[PDB]
RNA sequence: GAGUUAAAUUAUAACUAAGCUGUAAAAAGCCCUAGUUAAAAUAAAAUAACCCACGAAAGUGACUCUAAUAAUCCUGACACACGAUAGCUAGGACCCAAACUGGGAUUAGAUACCCCACUAUGCCUAGCCCUAAACCCAAAUAGUUACAUAACAAAACUAUUCGCCAGAGUACUACUCGCAACUGCCUAAAACUCAAAGGACUUGGCGGUGCUUCACAUCCACCUAGAGGAGCCUGUUCUA
């Protein structure tokens, strides 16, 4: 299904918005 | 019926009403083609799956002299008839 | 027990039932059924004429009928 | 027998007196039934409280008061002692929805108290307070 | 708290039974949809689950309805059949 | 089981069968019982038309078996009824003209009431509800109930007795004791009773 | 009546947006649901409370309890006679509404068409 | 915009009671508490609604009044105006709900689910931010039911016009322009890696998914006799 895609963008976005915050 | 439509003569209060016309037209030929085939010696088989008429046709093909069925309709009779009826079957030549 | 041939040399079946798969069987119900009008019309003649000459026979308990 | 479900309003003139006293005179019994605890009140008709009891007072403890036999129960002790003070017959007043509502009124019948009218006063808000969210069990 | 006391939501016991009262009582809020009306106000349930709801529970209602109508409406034809056997 | 569907429990009363015209119903269920020509089981070794029997003796007689030692669990059966009977007996003489028409003396009715009052009425069961056990009390049907009672009788002088007491005789004093509604099994039974009324707001949990 | 049908489902010549969002279509099946069991519930509370109530007050002794005892008897018979006897005749019972194996016949001989 | 309040709740007062809240079960918390009677403010709008209306969209459904819903009725951007919720700046309100935080419980651990307390905040006035599964994943205006079933779904298609789309990952990222934005929004690559990624469907297995039915040595409830304790006999592992 689709979500194979979400999660994959969820995850980048959620770690580019760890490095935001530890840089 | 979609495919009805040429054959209604009209609708009465919401009840169809069926334009004899064309059905004694059609009728002439049904008749006419049916002696034909029984002239020539044909086989002609009865089919109808109802549960009021069943014995009334499969009398009326005793006096006839041909075949009826009016009973449950097996899935490969037709098609599959080698394996059904036996090994060599000549297959009905008309179906009313 | 073998079945008999079920048709002529010229390919007729010689029973009106032949087309539907089963005709013993079938042949056997039109026959059952053809004797229960004929019983329904000869009691409904029976009923027009107001006479009972029949009765019920289905009950052969001491012979033990099944 | 003609039997009239709605209560006798107070500004008509309806002869029907139990115990020699006309319908507001009876004393009143509040019942709030919680989820986790049932509470009887008996009060007069001036409003008067005359004896209290509930699950937690007659022993039960913890889980054991919110089911329906420490309910049961209440209602048993809270008419035995509204009884001795004298009164015959009450209206019920149900407070709330919860598992000891059928408890608590069997239990002031079979305390030795009559109940003659029934009414539910369960707060209903129209549109209110913002309740507490889910629970995700 | 302002309407007048034991008017609403009130019935009164004949012949002194109270198990068959209380009964009439709960059939009444049931009609009127409180009980049901309470079990739901106990939490609170976002806008968007409470349209979800409503789109359940109206399709739930259409099927039912028109399911019930046609059972009635075949329930004629459930007689001995005349032709067995035939 | 060797025995078929259709073998059925034999009959052993005889007094069924000798006053048979004082009913009609009674009459209709044994003339079909032959009728119907429904195959009877063997009569079993155990039951017997005697009239000296009883149906509650055998079933006390079969637990207190062991192995297959029919013949020694009758022989003990016997001497606890020939025990109870000499003690009564002696307290019978040594009484009083008030105390003497008080003193039962028949082991049948005592064995029969000591029994009665040994049997539990509410027990308990132990229900799986959120990961835990909680003991709730249930209505025992009266075949558990007089199961139990024996089974209490048996445990009771098999275990706590000396070992230079005979059986028949220890059981014996316990039948006493339970007659008098004073035995340690009747303080058994309350024991029961206790953990069943202390919770008897879990009764909630069964479904049945 | 059944409730209006006119304007709810999301389609292409709906200018309304969608009222109803199913699960499922709304297309009538040849089946009924089969009925669903009736959960079960504690029976012989209000003669066990009785029950409790005079062994607490005797030593939990039935030489005063033997009206209170018969009771406890008499309800768990009553229950057991009710419990064994429910589920055989149920099934033929019906309330009035055919059980669910008639229904399901019932519908086979009058199909609902959604194709042709 | 302006005015207004039914039902609930709370400050607060009187009276009675010793307990009150809470869970599958508890602990913590409270005892300045709980029940009943009397009662502002703030906040939110049962049933009607099984109705499907208004607005361009996001949205709106307690009552009353005022003002009021473009175009003589095509398409159209990077331009002008608007845009739920969360978030920011300043002032005011705070019943109640409540991220964060503290305590209780669970667990191998639980900085989670469960329980209790309370803050930002949800609210009013003025300004900003301009993001959503902003999805009915189906663009606007005219039409046709002809032709014709990939699959699935919400049947198929024609005309005018605009926007968008050129394998997957890297990537709602780096660099660049604008912005009351400064942990932001919009615009949006390449080096490199792989020969696949992806949509729908079929059968099978499985499901601490639901409904119905069933275990006669059997899963529970329940019956009897035993193993695990000791010696001995014998068979493995290890030691030799
Ligand atoms: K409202
Ligand atoms: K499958
Ligand atoms: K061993
Ligand atoms: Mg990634
Ligand atoms: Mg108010
Ligand atoms: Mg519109
Ligand atoms: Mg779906
Ligand atoms: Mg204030
Ligand atoms: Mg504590
Ligand atoms: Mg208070
Ligand atoms: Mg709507
Ligand atoms: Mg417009
Ligand atoms: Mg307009
Ligand atoms: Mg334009
Ligand atoms: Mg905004
Ligand atoms: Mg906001
Ligand atoms: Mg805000
Ligand atoms: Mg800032
Ligand atoms: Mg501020
Ligand atoms: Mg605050
Ligand atoms: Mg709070
Ligand atoms: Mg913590
Ligand atoms: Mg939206
Ligand atoms: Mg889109
Ligand atoms: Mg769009
Ligand atoms: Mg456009
Ligand atoms: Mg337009
Ligand atoms: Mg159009
Ligand atoms: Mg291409
Ligand atoms: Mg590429
Ligand atoms: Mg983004
Ligand atoms: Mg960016
Ligand atoms: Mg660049
Ligand atoms: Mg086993
Ligand atoms: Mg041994
Ligand atoms: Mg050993
Ligand atoms: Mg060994």
């Amino acid at each position: 299904k689709n979500i194979l895609k979400i999660r994959r963008r969820k995850m980048n976005h959620h770690k580019y918005r760890k490095l935001v915050k530890r840089t | 019926h979609r495919f009805m439509e040429p054959y209604l003569f009209g609708s009465r209060l919401g009840q169809d009403i069926i334009d004899l016309e064309q059905t004694a037209a059609h009728l002439q030929l049904a008749l006419n083609f049916t002696a034909h085939v029984a002239y020539r010696e044909g086989i002609i088989l009865f089919v109808s799956r109802h549960r009021q008429f069943a014995h009334l046709i499969e009398t009326t093909a005793r006096d006839c002299g041909e075949y009826a069925h009016t009973r449950y309709f097996k899935g490969g009779l037709l098609t599959n008839a080698p394996l059904l009826l036996g090994p060599g079957v000549r297959l009905p030549d008309l179906i009313i | 027990k073998q079945r008999a041939i079920q048709w002529g040399e010229d390919g007729r079946p010689f029973h009106f039932l032949f087309y539907t798969g089963k005709q013993s069987y079938y042949s056997l119900m039109h026959d059952t059924y053809g004797k229960l009008l004929d019983v329904e019309k000869h009691h409904n003649q029976l009923r027009a004429k107001d006479l009972l000459a029949e009765k019920t026979k289905i009950l052969k308990d001491p012979i033990g009928s099944r | 027998s003609s039997f009239s479900i709605y209560p006798p309003i107070p500004g008509q003139e309806n002869s029907l007196r139990w115990a020699g006293k006309k319908f507001e005179e009876i004393p009143i019994a509040h019942i709030k039934a919680s989820y986790n605890n049932t509470q009887i009140q008996v009060v007069s008709a001036a409003h008067q409280p005359l004896a209290h009891a509930s699950c937690g007072t007659e022993g039960f403890r913890n889980a054991k008061k919110g089911t329906g036999i420490a309910a049961q129960t209440a209602g048993i002790a809270a008419a035995a002692k509204a009884t001795g003070k004298g009164v015959t017959h009450v209206r019920v007043v149900v407070k709330g929805l919860g598992p000891g509502r059928l408890s608590a009124i069997k239990g002031l019948t079979m305390g030795g108290l009559e109940v003659i009218s029934i009414t539910d006063n369960t707060p209903i808000p129209h549109x209110g307070c913002r309740p507490r969210k889910a629970r995700r069990l | 708290a302002n309407h007048l006391k034991f008017i609403a939501r009130t019935v009164m016991v004949q012949e002194g039974n109270v198990e068959g009262a209380y009964r009439t009582l709960n059939r009444i809020l049931t009609m009127d949809g409180l009980i049901e009306d309470i079990k739901r106000r106990r939490y609170y349930e976002k806008p968007c689950r409470r349209r979800q709801r409503e789109s359940y529970e109206t399709c739930r209602r259409i099927y039912n309805m028109e399911m019930a109508r046609k059972i009635n409406f075949l329930m004629r034809k459930n007689r001995a059949d005349p032709w067995q056997g035939c | 089981s060797r025995y078929g569907p259709e073998y059925k429990d034999p009959q052993i009363d005889k007094e069924y069968y000798r006053k048979p015209l004082a009913e009609q119903t009674e009459e209709e269920k044994y003339e079909r019982d032959f009728k119907k020509t429904q195959l009877i089981k063997a009569a079993p070794a155990t039951k017997t038309s005697s009239v000296f029997e009883d149906p509650v003796i055998s079933k006390f007689t079969n637990m207190m078996m062991k192995g297959g030692n029919k013949v020694l669990a009758r022989s003990l059966m016997t001497q606890t009824l020939e025990a109870v009977k000499r003690k009564q007996f002696a307290k019978y003489h040594a009484a009083s003209a008030e105390e003497q028409a008080t003193i039962e003396r028949n082991p049948y009715t005592i064995f029969h009431q000591a029994l009665k009052n040994c049997e539990p009425v509410i027990g308990l069961v132990p229900i799986l509800k959120g990961g835990h056990f909680y003991q709730v009390p249930v209505p025992l049907a009266d075949r558990r109930r007089r199961f139990l009672a024996m089974k209490w009788m048996i445990a009771e002088c098999r275990e706590k007795k000396h070992r230079r007491v005979l059986m028949p005789e220890k059981l014996s004093q316990e039948l006493l004791e339970a007659f008098h509604n004073q035995g340690p099994v009747i303080k058994r039974k309350h024991d029961m009773h206790k953990m069943a009324e202390a919770n008897r707001a879990l009764a909630h949990y069964r479904w049945w | 009546a059944t409730p209006s049908l006119r304007g709810r489902l999301a389609r292409l010549g709906n200018p309304r947006r969608p009222i109803l969002k199913p699960n499922k279509p709304l297309i009538l099946a040849n089946h009924v649901g089969e009925r669903r069991r009736e959960k079960g519930e504690a029976t012989c509370i209000t003669e066990m409370s009785v029950m409790m109530a005079c062994w607490k007050q005797n030593e939990f002794r039935d030489e005063a309890c033997r009206k209170e005892i018969q009771d406890f008897f008499d309800c768990a018979s009553r229950a057991e006679a009710a419990r064994k006897m429910r589920s055989i005749q149920e099934n033929l019972g019906e309330l009035g509404s055919l059980p669910p194996k008639k229904l399901n016949k019932l519908l086979h001989r009058f199909p609902n068409k959604p194709h042709v």
